[PDB]
């Protein structure tokens, strides 16, 4: 599918960036990360705060918060990006998202793609999924797959540098 | 004690910058960050000045992180880049103490044994001084009053190096008065 | 009894000292590299003035200017001389 | 049993003299870096 | 040294909640649990002879103690100096606690207190600077326990008792009220202590009353009931009605170091009659 | 085994001057503190490890590490001086330890109970609910002083490894002469 110009974004993710909370310790991160039955459920309550890492800063177009049709799939997801520190459930209740997103149950399907206000996340780092409600209410929300749709921003490796011509070792 | 403390532009653009940085995505209710300085006579003078990750809890006002080896490595490249500023006083930008901030500074005073504190209520764009400037006390209060853990104001004005000045005249250039200003200025002044 | 009040003392601030001192020396070490990438021909030879306090140095250049310096340099006061 | 106790002790002692001749060479190397 | 715990087991009311009590926190090493109680029993309205013990205990305790806070130690020889009333001998008692007491926790400080009291005591004036003059530059450092200053301010208002100290002595007597206020002792030293403040202020040569003591908790909550003359004088001051009938109460009231300085006392009333008639 | 970040929090109330440990308690929780670190560092070089008092005001000797000399180092004059603040001791641990930079470490809390802790009951037991969304794993030791394991922290512990979690353990020492080891025998292994 996807749309025209981009791909997805998760080669560009980070292990070291996912610090999805709540989340079960048989279903986890990896699991809605997988396109596979394996999903992510949550396990105090169905709020679910999902963080994940890009190795270089990407635009992101879309999100595709496909879930199950029990009623856990995702309702209402608060949108934060470039988080400076890891973020509390809190903090999510109260902060102002970059996007305030009501899910209706034909995003969540398989075929489900949600569009993103694409303006807003031109120099994306890191995003924050503030999973606050599912559709049938039930106790733990479950995200069947999820991956981000978008294109990378063309960033350098600063640490890289090196000489390339010229007087080769001293100057002005 | 310490008589006066002159804050230049750049620390108050950087307590500004910082402040857009966090509200952009992690609105709270103030930033903390570390002031560089030196001491002439007994007035201290503040150009430099650096974000340090921190965190205060909403209501319980005794949880807090600020970053002990954050605040130390960015300081010592600081003093790589130039030497002459040492640790003086910390910012932050909420419009109020808290009950959490003497500990703050209580922390700070490791680093400078008078260390003081500045109030950089950047919101607010009103009739005056944007910097309030306060020291740690403690004493007999000398009257039969409990003493207590005090933070207690030091005057602040806004003073500027000669690079400074220029950088700052030039982006004020286009909405600058004039300062002879005959008539108009002298009695918008006075009113 | 005996030599049983000091075993856990003796044994472990050693160590700590022996660490705190190995790494304050790399970080003399670190210093003293900075210096020496600082010290490069040409230097630029002239001539020695009065000193002051308020340890404080004044050379005459090979290209006849005076200048003043807050602090000595890397040389100590006692050595030079006018 | 003294001996060794005066042993680990003249070291420490030892130890932290060329401590502080160390960390004299550490500030005279800051002083003349911030000179 | 392990008998001492049954061999002190009598003298005292209830021998197991006082002997045994501590001596279940010895026999199982447990020690700030004791050192909690050790304090807690020299308070005891007895005559503390249970220090007669403590004259061997601190060879028993102390031999291999290894725990005991510094303080711990400090506020019980500061009591047990007052129990043995013998001047010669509480010298060399502070000494050998002082001696060893130079810990990162600042307690000769209520050592150097106790001895200056004591040598108040025999002698006030002889060398008595000297041992306040040796805490008051160390009692900067660490200003916020403020119960080190609370006994220095006690001592240094005590030093009343040196002729010229009038004003000075009103200063270090409020200062001192600073140090701790809620009631922590019967009214009447309260009472005692608004009073000489009081006689303090109208005597001092620099001091004529003074403001906000008049409003202090402390002393017009106490005065309403009995002596009363003195807060009607200082309202008088604070007010500036120069007034003679009570004046001439509250000489009758406290006739020595008030009555036979009406000279300074009217000086002080016409001045702040002035005072007050400018404001 | 794991990779993860640990922010061991150490006593220094004023209740540390017990004495129930080989020679003194005071000197036992740093071997205590050096043996549990050493199961971290050997693990993995890259799992990091930060320290903290929970007694007075609960500073943050130091952030999050992978050099464990800085723990031991910061060990010294720990000054046993006030009494365990555990209602912001706890959230201050998981506040300062969610800094981290690399978010894939483990949560893990380890704590040294050497005081008698007040807290409120309605309270203290969904303090283990607001970590187990937070997904912080916080073993608990206790001590000689504490009354084998009070109702009030075994509930908190039980609710927070609740549902047959990792089984993050509430350890009470032996009361005497007993170093950590209880906690070596199988936990700090195997929970």
């Amino acid at each position: 599918d996807i749309p025209k110009g981009y791909m997805d974004l998760m080669p560009f993710i980070n292990k070291a960036g996912c610090e999805c909370l709540n989340e079960s310790d048989e279903h986890g991160f990896d699991n809605c990360l997988r396109k596979d039955t394996t999903f992510l459920e949550s396990d105090c309550d169905e709020q679910l705060l999902i963080t994940v890492a890009f190795n270089q800063p990407v635009k992101l177009y879309s999100m595709k918060f496909q879930g199950p049709d029990n009623g856990q799939g995702p309702k209402y997801v608060k949108i934060f990006i470039n988080l400076p520190r890891s973020m509390d459930f809190e903090e999510a209740e109260r902060s102002e998202p970059t996007q305030a997103l009501e899910l209706t149950e034909d995003d969540i399907k398989e075929d489900g793609i949600v569009p993103l206000r694409y303006v807003k996340f031109q120099n994306v780092n890191s995003v924050t999924i503030f999973v606050q409600s599912n559709q049938g209410e039930e106790e733990t929300t479950r995200i069947s797959y999820f991956t981000f749709i978008g294109t990378p921003v063309q960033a350098t490796n600063m640490n890289d540098f090196k000489r390339v011509v010229g007087k080769k070792g001293e100057s002005h | 004690a310490v008589q006066k403390v002159v804050v230049h532009p750049l620390v108050l653009l950087s307590v500004v910058d910082h402040f857009n940085r966090i509200g952009k995505v992690g609105n709270q209710k103030r930033v903390v960050g570390v002031l560089l300085g030196s001491w002439q006579k007994k007035v201290l003078d503040v150009s430099n000045s650096f974000a340090v990750p921190f965190d205060e809890d909403d209501k319980d006002d005794s949880v807090w992180f600020l970053d002990h080896d954050y605040l130390e490595n960015m300081y010592g490249m600081f003093k790589k880049v130039n030497a002459r500023e040492r640790i003086v006083g910390w910012y932050h930008t909420g419009p109020k103490l808290h009950k959490n901030d003497i500990a703050i500074n209580e922390l700070m005073k490791r680093y400078c044994p008078n260390s003081v504190l500045v109030i950089i209520d950047v919101k607010p764009k009103d009739l005056g001084l944007p910097t309030e400037a306060y020291i740690s006390v403690e004493e007999v209060h000398d009257d039969g009053t409990p003493t207590s853990k005090t933070f207690e104001h030091v005057t602040s004005e806004i003073g500027a190096e000669e690079a400074e000045e220029v950088g700052v005249e030039h982006l004020l250039r286009d909405i600058k008065d004039t300062t002879v200003g005959t008539l108009s200025q002298r009695i918008t002044n006075q009113v | 009894r005996l030599l049983d009040s000091e075993i856990k003392i003796m044994k472990s601030e050693v160590l700590r000292v022996t660490h705190e001192l190995q790494a304050m020396k790399d970080k003399i070490k670190e210093n003293s590299e900075k210096i020496k990438v600082n010290k490069t021909l040409p230097y630029l030879v002239s001539n020695v003035i009065e000193l002051l306090d308020v340890k404080c140095a004044v050379i005459k250049t090979s290209t006849r200017q005076t200048y003043f310096l807050p602090v000595i340099g890397l040389v100590d006061a006692e050595k030079l001389k006018p | 049993k003294l001996l060794e106790h005066k042993e680990i002790d003249g070291r420490l002692k030892e130890l932290r003299e060329q401590l502080k001749e160390l960390t004299k060479q550490y500030e005279k190397s800051e002083n003349d870096l911030k000179a | 040294v392990p008998g001492f715990l049954q061999q002190s087991q009598n003298s005292g009311p209830g021998q197991p909640a006082v002997w045994h009590r501590l001596e279940e926190l010895y026999t199982k090493k447990l020690w700030h649990q004791l050192t909690l109680q050790v304090l807690d029993f020299v308070q005891d309205p007895c005559f503390a002879q249970g220090d007669g013990l403590i004259k061997l205990y601190e060879n028993f305790i102390s031999e291999f103690e290894h725990r005991v806070n510094p303080l711990s130690l400090v506020e019980i020889i500061l009591h047990v100096v007052r129990q043995m009333t013998d001047p010669n001998v509480a010298l060399t008692f502070l000494e050998k606690t002082r001696e060893k007491v130079k810990s990162s926790d600042e307690a000769v400080i209520l050592c150097k207190t106790a001895i200056g009291a004591l040598k108040l005591n025999i002698g006030d004036l002889q060398v008595t600077k000297e041992t306040i003059e040796d805490v008051e530059e160390m009692l900067n450092n660490l200003p916020g326990v403020t119960s080190v200053h609370s006994r220095f301010y006690d001592l240094s208002s005590k030093y009343y008792q040196t002729i010229g100290n009038h004003a000075s002595y009103y200063k270090d007597a409020l200062r001192f009220l600073g140090c701790v206020d809620i009631k922590d002792l019967p009214v009447s030293e309260q009472q005692e202590r608004a009073f000489t403040l009081g006689l303090a202020g109208l005597l001092g040569e620099g001091v004529f009353n003074f403001g906000e003591l008049l409003m202090h908790p402390v002393l017009e909550s106490l005065r309403n009931t009995d002596r009363q003359w003195l807060i009607d004088t200082l309202y008088a001051f604070n007010s500036g009605n120069v007034e003679r009938f009570q004046t001439l109460k509250t000489a009758w009231g406290q006739q020595p170091d008030l009555a036979a300085n009406e000279a300074q006392l009217l000086r002080k009333i016409q001045l702040l009659c002035l005072m007050e008639m400018t404001f | 085994m794991v990779l993860e970040s640990t922010m061991v929090c150490v006593d220094n109330s004023e209740y540390m001057r017990n004495g129930d440990f080989l020679p003194t308690r005071l000197q036992a929780q740093q071997d205590a503190v050096n043996i549990v670190c050493h199961s971290k560092t050997r693990s993995n070089p890259e799992n990091n490890v930060g320290l903290i008092t929970l007694a007075n005001d609960c500073e943050v000797l130091t952030t999050l590490t992978p050099d464990t000399g800085r723990i031991l180092s910061k060990l010294h004059t720990v000054q046993p001086k006030g009494k365990i603040t555990f209602c912001t001791g706890i959230r201050v641990a998981h506040l300062a330890l969610k800094h981290r930079q690399g978010k894939n470490h483990k949560m893990r809390i380890i704590a040294f109970v050497g005081s008698p802790v007040e807290d409120n009951e309605k309270d203290l037991v969904k303090l283990a609910k607001r970590l187990k969304k937070e997904k912080v794993n916080v073993d608990i030791i206790n001590f000689g002083e504490e009354e084998v394991n009070t109702e009030k922290l075994t509930a908190f512990v039980n609710t927070l490894n609740g549902k047959d979690g990792t089984g993050s353990h509430l350890v009470t020492v032996p009361p005497g002469p007993s170093l950590a080891d209880a906690l070596i025998s199988s936990p700090i292994l195997a929970g």
